[PDB]
RNA sequence: AGGACCGAACCGACUAAUGUUGAAAAAUUAGCGGAUGACUUGUGGCUGGGGGUGAAAGGCCAAUCAAACCGGGAGAUAGCU
RNA sequence: CACAGGUGGUCAGGUAGAGAAUACCAAGGCGCUUGAGAGAACUCGGGUGAAGGAACUAGGCAAAAUGGUGCCGUAACUUC
RNA sequence: AAUUCCUUGUCGGGUAAGUUCCGACCUGCACGAAUGGCGUAAUGAUGGCCAGGCUGUCUCCACCCGAGACUCAGUGAAAUU
RNA sequence: GAUGUCGGCUCAUCACAUCCUGGGGCUGAAGUAGGUCCCAAGGGUAUGGCUGUUCGCCAUUUAAAGUGGUACGCGAGCUGGGUUUAGAACGUCGUGAGACAGUUCGGUCCCUAUCUGCCGUGGGCGCUGGAGAACUGAGGGGGGCUGCUCCUAGUACGAGAGGACCGGAGUGGACGCAUCACUGGUGUUCGGGUUGUCAUGCCAAUGGCACUGCCCGGUAGCUAAAUGCGGAAGAGAUAAGUGCUGAAAGCAUCUAAGCACGAAACUUGCCCCGAGAUGAGUUCUCCCUGACCCUUUAAGGGUCCUGAAGGAACGUUGAAGACGACGACGUUGAUAGGCCGGGUGUGUAAGCGCAGCGAUGCGUUGAGCUAACCGGUACUAAUGAACCGUGAGGCUUAACCU
């Protein structure tokens, strides 16, 4: 049975759902919104939401747990630096899922997973 | 889980003193010796807690005539009358179940003295 | 005697005088007001129908949340019914509490088993395993032989083979009534009662020694 | 194990009963864009409850 | 949790020191033995002039296991290892006239009190 | 020194599981034997069908060898279905 | 067959290593031409298991186990 | 006994219990001297038997990680009848 | 123009010529224990040594270790040890090739389930207007085992030795269900230690790979070895049997009339399913109150207007689950995630300071981190809507009411 289990497969084994999820986190905190399968999605969530929740305070450890979290320099900055106090004050729920279509290919129901506060500007460069 | 929580305290002992694994404790515990309601004493090194407030358990190995004898106290449990620390052990893990296959002079505890 | 319709909330435990750990499950037994009462004259039967807790005023349907009206009484989670005594009479709207269990030495449990999905003879019927070696060939957890031969050529019914296990209606039988407190809606009794952490049990009083 | 009567075109017909599609209902349109999408989905233009939410 | 081939240490003088567990008494199928069921057993290793010899065919009382006793408060009993102790094949007593080791009070019993009494300490 | 020892490449193939409308008309995986020798391997050459070759298993002689394959006598014959 | 098979010779970086073993890497080359979900029985392939330890079975099949270097030390028998 | 039908021969050993094993006897159905007899150290992916260790082999299954199985989209077989 | 053979394993089902338990007649039955027969099929009915063995012998249990049928049940369920291939040997037979119904060593077990059958689980329609609940209970399934000790009583009984009936209490074995509070197992999503190597410039910290690299612990969950509970008592009608009254047959006679008893079998009783119980039952509640055309004029066909209750959809989901189904919630909102506090688990992080030549130690510090958990929190996402289902519902008769 299932009972009362948290998290997804994803048809992946432990190595690699980790590695997705830290490179897929990566890709979100850089553009800040990017489309993709609504289970990975829904499962990124419980992966980006809390990298903010340390983001929000600026330490030494933090920056290096983070660092270990993302192993990208380039996200932890972009964290600490701006997400943490750009979601300062809001109490979790940095993110949001709009449901796209269908992929061709495949029929995988897509989406689109994007920073509640999204700059348009930095998303671009 | 909250109608659980407010009849596990009104169960639970205040008096349960501070020890940890390594530590060496002297549990005086209830006993009906035949036709006679004593306290007896168990004295050992304490391998393990379970932390799980009127649920809290631990073990405590000691090597009567030879053998290894453990005993699992259910903490909140009115059998158990005291429970006292006869030496502050020294350890770093929280479960000494290693201590199993060490005996005497390998099985000893270093003094936490601090 | 009648019954009361509860919650589980759960297992935990009871450190007697004589130290001793009795092992409970907390029953949750709000109010059981009376939404009808049938009558041999009307319905045929001696019974009484009852509701507890609370429904979702949008979540109530037109035919329900009349049936409810009529009594006079709030919307519950539903409806179960008790069959009367000769002599047992109550009246619609009347709350029944757990204080009726006050006296009452043991109780039946009636719950609904948690759900094991789909379960092999193994798990299901307690079936044993064939040779996990030996030359054994896909078949560690298989039923085995389901029959005969052209005598009789078909397999019976009733054959235990794999199916769906647990979330079915089941009856633990004399558990010992441990605490009755009505202020805090409680039953404790001795032992496990069927089903998980907030389904619905019935409590009632032991049919059995 | 195979079959020892070939099954008809009635059997056929019967196996399939179950077989037919359903037509999707849940078609909305939204109050700025005037466009058709699924409920609960952004249409072809990034609108969703009548906000430009996707510039694509 | 004592079965059939499960080897025990002796807890007496009876001269035995490894005896086997042949047969687990006490009912059709029975599966294990527990502190204070009696076992038919086989002695495996024996001292030179003991009360019993190598081979002898006889039964015993388990008195210490590893899986060991539970107690109305959930107190658990855990011994090292699994000793039993002889008994006359038909009087059901014990032949030693020396206990060794610790014992439990789950012992105590009319037909396992010379046990009790004779033991070095009981829990 | 050695048809010496342990052990990769290389040459074998003892056990098990899988696979058995296979990934494969003989394999894969884990373990196994030999590994300076009667070792192993590339290229080219001789031996042809009652014939070859064979540390001999009727083995092998181009995915079925107690007598290869192709074509012919040929529509052999078939008291059999 | 865009097939887990078969196919002779040459070359031999770094750290660890006895090594051409093995592990991680370099240069270089690839992710194997259906994917997305879900997380039932059952099958394959793995990881851990309380107490017991061959009671399994035709048979310890299969597992599990042992595993290196140096030194100490090593029985019957023997063609030495 | 790779040989013995009667036969699980008899005795001794080992085990709680041993149609196998080891030792012995001889009544060899139907051993026997290069169709070699009888021994033998070493060697053996050879056959029988025992012990320690070791364990899911078993008591008696549990839980977990992966590839299928199931659902959606694309492609799209087979034996048989 | 193929019905795979012994034995094992797994799973069984029936008979009763009954092994145990139950009732009972005789006994060369004092008691205890036997012997024999009658009734009885409800449940129960060993594990090992040896051999391929079934069987059997033996060891040690047990209340018992039943006898048979089912293609000597069961290979499109598993095994392959026995037994018919091809290799080889011994004995024996034959000049020989070879042979044995003599032994011995080795020796390929395929099949994705169309139909029936069976286990689960849905879709449709029906039950006469539709709809939501709660029931009734025709019927079907499950279950049904038993040891020991104690009281009566060391009594009846017996010369003692011994040792009960009836009835009552306690505790087990085996089996079944449920549960996860406890003891535990697991827990590749939690925490730590560590080996090799590569990377983040380097130190310091970390991450990748090497079975989760190798290990130590462990949350939720699942779970047995864990801990609750069950078999019943009672009622009815009986079996063999035991009798009361009693003729036929002045007597006798359990039987012919009448009457009292009598079993783990049977019907109830307990548990589950259950109105597709088409014989489609009941109870309570809810919903719908427009016209027109045509024809073969009738339970006729179509059009316009209408679209209820309810169901469903779509979304967030669940200790529900293959899918379907089933449950919870959808802003008048805790349904999921996030977030906050707590718990738990791991065991004193990083950074800095001090001690030491250094490995390393100490203080800050029970630190740091902490999944599925408990208590909270609208921060993200659960949108106003659509679709199916209608528009007062047949005739006959009776009883009321007009
Ligand atoms: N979307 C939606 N929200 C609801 N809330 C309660 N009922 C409904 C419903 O049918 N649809
Ligand atoms: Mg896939
Ligand atoms: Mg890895
Ligand atoms: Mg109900
Ligand atoms: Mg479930
Ligand atoms: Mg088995
Ligand atoms: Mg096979
Ligand atoms: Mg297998
Ligand atoms: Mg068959
Ligand atoms: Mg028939
Ligand atoms: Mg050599
Ligand atoms: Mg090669
Ligand atoms: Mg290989
Ligand atoms: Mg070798
Ligand atoms: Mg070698
Ligand atoms: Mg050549
Ligand atoms: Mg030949
Ligand atoms: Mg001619
Ligand atoms: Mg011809
Ligand atoms: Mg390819
Ligand atoms: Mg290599
Ligand atoms: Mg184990
Ligand atoms: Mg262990
Ligand atoms: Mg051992
Ligand atoms: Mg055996
Ligand atoms: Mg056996
Ligand atoms: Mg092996
Ligand atoms: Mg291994
Ligand atoms: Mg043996
Ligand atoms: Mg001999
Ligand atoms: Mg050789
Ligand atoms: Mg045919
Ligand atoms: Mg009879
Ligand atoms: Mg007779
Ligand atoms: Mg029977
Ligand atoms: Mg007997
Ligand atoms: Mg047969
Ligand atoms: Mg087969
Ligand atoms: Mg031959
Ligand atoms: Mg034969
Ligand atoms: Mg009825
Ligand atoms: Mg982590
Ligand atoms: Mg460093
Ligand atoms: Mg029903
Ligand atoms: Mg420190
Ligand atoms: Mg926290
Ligand atoms: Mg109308």
């Amino acid at each position: 049975m299932r009972h009362r289990k948290s998290g997804r497969q994803l048809n992946r084994n432990s190595s690699h759902r980790q590695a997705m999820f830290r490179n897929m986190a990566g890709s979100l905190v850089r553009h800040e919104i990017i489309k993709t399968t609504l289970p990975k999605a829904k499962e990124l969530r419980r992966v980006v939401e809390p990298l903010i929740t340390l983001a929000k305070t600026d330490s030494v450890a933090n920056r290096r747990l983070a660092f270990a979290r993302t192993r990208d320099n380039e996200i932890v900055a972009k964290l600490f630096n701006e997400l943490g106090p750009r979601f300062a004050s809001r109490a979790g729920g940095y993110t949001r899922i709009l449901k796209c279509g269908f992929r061709a290919g495949d029929n995988a129901p897509m989406a689109y997973i994007e920073l509640v506060d999204r700059s348009e500007k930095a998303e671009a460069a | 889980s909250n109608i659980i929580k407010q009849l596990e305290q009104e169960q639970m002992k205040q008096d349960v003193p501070s020890f940890r694994p390594g530590d060496t404790v002297e549990v005086k515990v209830w006993v009906v010796e035949g036709s006679k309601k004593r306290l007896q004493a168990f004295e050992g090194v304490v391998i393990a807690i379970r932390n799980r407030g009127l649920h809290s358990a631990f073990t405590v190995r000691k090597i009567s005539n030879g053998e290894g004898v453990e005993r699992v106290f259910q903490t909140h449990s009115p059998v158990v009358d005291s429970i006292s620390v006869k030496r502050r052990g020294a350890v770093r893990k929280a479960k000494l179940y290693y201590l199993r296959e060490r005996t005497g002079k390998a099985a000893r505890i270093k003094e936490r003295l601090n | 005697m009648i019954g009361l319709v509860g919650k589980k909330v759960g297992m935990t435990r009871i450190f007697t005088e004589d130290g001793v750990s009795i092992p409970v499950t907390v029953i949750e037994v709000e109010a059981n007001r009376v939404t009808q009462v049938k009558d041999l004259a009307n319905d045929g039967y001696r019974a009484i129908q009852v509701t507890t807790g609370a429904k979702k005023a949008n979540r109530v349907t037109k035919p329900e949340a009349g049936h409810f009206a009529k009594a006079g009484v709030e919307a519950g989670r539903g409806l179960w019914e008790f069959r009367l005594a000769e002599g047992e009479e109550f009246t619609v709207g009347q709350s029944i509490s757990v204080e009726l269990f006050a006296d009452v030495k043991k109780v039946d449990v009636t719950g609904t088993s948690k759900g094991k999905g789909f379960a092999g003879t193994v798990k299901r019927w307690n079936f044993r395993t064939q040779d996990a070696t030996h030359g054994n060939s896909l078949s560690h957890r298989v039923p085995g032989s389901i029959g005969q031969n052209q005598t009789p050529g078909k397999v019976f019914k009733g054959k235990k083979m794999a199916g769906q296990m647990g979330n079915e209606r089941v009856t633990v039988q004399s558990l010992d009534v441990v605490r009755v407190d009505a202020e805090r809606n409680l039953l404790l009794v001795k032992g496990a009662v069927p089903g998980a952490t907030g389904s619905d049990l019935i409590v009632k009083p032991a049919v059995k020694a | 194990a195979v079959q020892q009567n070939k099954p008809t075109r009635s059997k056929r017909g019967m196996r399939r009963s179950h077989d037919a599609l359903t037509a999707v209902t849940s078609l909305s349109v939204d109050k700025t864009s005037g466009e058709k999408h699924l409920r609960h989905h952004i249409t072809a233009d990034g609108y969703y409850r009548g906000r430009k939410v996707i510039a694509k | 949790m004592i079965q059939e081939q499960t080897m025990l240490n002796v807890a007496d003088n009876s001269g035995a020191r490894r005896v086997m567990c042949i047969k687990v008494l006490g009912g059709s199928h029975r599966r294990y033995a527990g502190v204070g069921d009696i076992i038919k057993i086989t002695i495996k290793e024996a001292i030179p002039r003991g009360k019993v010899k190598k081979g002898d065919v006889l039964k015993a009382v388990v008195v210490r296991t590893k899986k060991g006793v539970r107690r109305p408060d959930g107190s658990v009993i855990r011994f090292d290892g699994n000793a039993c102790v002889l008994l006359n094949n038909n009087s059901e007593q014990p032949i030693g006239t020396r206990i060794f080791g610790p014992v439990t009070r789950e012992l105590r019993s009319e037909k396992f009190m010379k046990i009790i009494s004779l033991a070095p300490e009981v829990l």
